[PDB]
């Protein structure tokens, strides 16, 4: 889902 | 005759 | 399901 | 099931098929001398794809009927059986 | 279901009573407690023939006017009580 | 001698859900024909407040039904099942 | 130059019989791949009381048809046929 | 999240931590000198369970910039930064 | 007669940080096994302008668990915690 | 967006998604039996941006509709609807 | 000697569909640090009728882009991608 | 304002 880094 |  |  | 009139001296009683909805999918209500049959089951699977089906089913009841009298019970069959005493 | 719905200006809860008409509900408030009651004669539903009647208590927060409570009823059955805080 | 095999009669059943009454709490009652169910819990806290509940509930059994042949059972979720042999 | 013969797509077919329901009773739409078919009809008279009804059936198109090629015809028997060309 | 300030003389800078949202779950509006940012993500699962999320952050302009100038931009890390030049 | 220790029962339990949250904008429901807690706060304003948020988490019980055993408490530092005795 | 036709033998009617333009934006005009509908609104912020949109659309009308007749109203939520009476 | 490994610039982008429209039918062009997207197509048939749409859509750029970088291509279903290098 |  992604954003998460 | 009539949640939450 | 139902009937039959 | 089978859709058919089965009036004796005795008792009023209507046979109805309803071989595609549950018990739990039927409603049987008698007000003002008129019954009132409403079946609804929500979109599932049969032998061709999805659907969802409802109706609403009228009779005239005769004069002097208790409503309180009025029997209903659904056949493994699909037939819906509601009968009354008559006055 | 006894939604509550408090706020920091109001105190609010709501209860599902879609069985019962206006004219078969009462609220009334006494000594810090709010009381709601219901009751039907017998009457036809989906599955036949059934009267119902239930009782229910809400604790108010001290210092609440009884006067400033007011109740409601939707068309959906939802019964709203609520009173401003002091 | 040979043994032999017998039909047996069909069974009516209604089924009701009482989740929030206790198994003493009610009452299973047949009168005229009609079955008679009740409900009654005194005042109780729970997750909002206090709450006392009352109810009564009746089926009409179809005609000829023995009534000293009603029976009921009421299953660990609360679900209350009454039945009776057809004629 | 000389004339010419050529190929002609395949054809997908459904039919379903819906002799209760006049045309302007009836609805065909596609949305998704999926052709949705929708009756409905006022209460009415017939040969036992009253009667309304309605319904929604569902079919998924096979992969490649053109959503806006599909079409529908109602037989005088009450037959629908929803059609449209293959790829 | 916490929210970092960054403006300049020539250049009005936001940096806000919304971590859990993609580029497609955000919305940033300016109107009558507020900038509204928006996020909302349906059910999924993260590192502890199946979880939506939703929140509404304003923040006031100084007087006099253009709305038509604002640009906002979501790093990898999911820094979103909301920028805008000085009257 | 003298006095008797006895056992208890296990307990299981989640954790969950809910500092941005009040008691009276918590809520815990369970529903068909699943713990549900959803937050909800309307605008108010912090050291960077104004916020609005809200979340609703869910959590598998285990099997058996008494549904209407849940119970849980929020700790001054915002941490909500849910448990509920094993069977 | 979607636009949804249903012609019956008593009413011809035409229903069109056009949830971005306003009232005042909107213009229906019938001519040699043809139904025009043109939208258009200026710079504007939507989820994605300031955005500005024009669109003209027409629809063959059945024979003998008067023009006269021809109805259009918006909804709330922003769906066109225009029709007409058959003679 | 060795080889050697450098950096190379992040990269700002943005999506739209507008699978409405034909290659030819849409224009990017940049001018005072924002990015310009037109679509527009004559008046031609569909399903339903007739329809011709236009459209402008801006975005603003984020600060020291070279405006002269900004590129963009068209996937087969519809999407456009734009995207320009960062400083 | 819009409708939507």
């Amino acid at each position: 889902a992604l954003s998460r880094q | 005759l009539s949640g939450v | 399901a139902l009937s039959r | 099931g089978v859709s058919e009139i089965r009036h004796t001296a005795d008792r009023w009683r209507v046979s109805l098929d309803v071989n595609h909805f549950a018990p739990d999918e039927l409603t049987v209500k008698t007000k003002d001398g008129v019954v009132e049959i409403t079946g609804k089951h929500e979109e599932r699977q049969d032998e061709h794809g999805y659907i969802s089906r409802c109706f609403t089913r009228k009779y005239t009841l005769p004069p002097g009927v208790d409503p309180t009298q009025v029997s209903s019970s659904l056949s493994p069959e699909g037939t819906l059986t509601v009968e009354a005493p008559m006055p």
